[PDB]
């Protein structure tokens, strides 16, 4: 009676606990992988991440300027 | 009673001698075992039969639970956390089951120790026996894990105690 009315059958906490464990795992995996990626992308500067701003260059003024040699 | 496999708690055929009085007094030990059967065990056996009835009109049952076998710690991948799960909850169950195994033998032993008397020496030697190579199968299984015990460390053992016996094996047939 107390395990009809007040609990559930071993499977149920079997597979919850092993979506528990996959989504943890899951985690543990992008964490140390998200690491990687920034040390690569701080070190080379090629990806999105870490862009630091350059002189734009549509300012620059392409006129003649009074002497032939700019 | 059936209550339990023979087979598996053995007896010996329990034989036991007959009265054989040989003088005229009687002995009190026979009366007194006639009122305490008349004045205990009928009352008893009364009550069980009642109680036995009640049971028997309303009979229900229960089973045995099974379970299937998953693939061991020995075929699952380094970081494959779902079959280390399962395996891991596999050894556990094996782990009980060799434990029940263990007591079941000293049960055996320690019955035969009470039941053979002052010829225990002598009359116990295969409970003895049984009892040796039972303890040695899981202490060579289980032994020195630890708390913090698993079915990788219990591998890990195997394979060293594998790596020992084969390094012996070679030395002593290239002796
Ligand atoms: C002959 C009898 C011998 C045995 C006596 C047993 C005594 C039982 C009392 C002990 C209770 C144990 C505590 C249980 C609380 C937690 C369990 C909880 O999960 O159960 C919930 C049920 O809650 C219970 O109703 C709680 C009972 C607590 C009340 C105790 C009774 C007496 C308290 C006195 C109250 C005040 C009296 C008035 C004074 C003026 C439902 O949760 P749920 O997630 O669905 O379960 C899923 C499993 N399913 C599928 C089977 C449903």
């Amino acid at each position: 009676w107390i395990a009809r009315t007040f609990y559930d059958g071993p499977e149920k906490n079997y597979e919850k606990t092993m979506a528990i464990l996959q989504i943890e795992a899951e985690k543990a995996e992008l964490r140390l992988k998200e690491l990687e990626v920034r040390r690569l992308m701080r070190a080379r500067g090629d990806g999105p991440w870490y862009q630091y701003p350059t002189i734009d260059k549509a300012l620059i003024d392409h006129s003649p300027k009074t002497t032939p040699d700019n | 009673p059936d209550s339990w496999d023979k087979d598996v708690y053995p007896e010996p055929p329990r034989r036991t001698p007959a009265p054989a009085p040989q003088t005229s007094l009687p002995n009190p030990v026979t009366y007194l075992t006639k009122i305490f059967d008349l004045l205990v065990d009928r009352p008893v056996t009364l009550a069980r039969e009642f109680i036995e009835q009640q049971h028997a009109k309303n009979r229900y049952y229960y089973y045995h639970r099974e379970f299937r076998r998953v693939p061991d710690i020995t075929e699952c991948e380094e970081k494959d956390i779902l079959c280390m799960f399962e395996a891991e909850m596999q050894w556990r169950r094996d782990y009980k089951v060799d434990q029940e195994i263990v007591n079941i033998i000293q049960e055996r032993l320690k019955a035969c120790q009470q039941r053979e008397g002052e010829s225990y020496r002598q009359n116990c030697a295969k409970e003895l026996e049984q009892f040796t190579q039972v303890s040695k199968a899981f202490q060579d299984r289980y032994s020195d894990l630890g708390a913090h015990y698993s079915a990788r460390k219990c591998l890990a053992k195997q394979k060293q105690r594998m790596l020992a016996e084969r390094k012996a094996a070679k030395e002593a047939a290239a002796a």
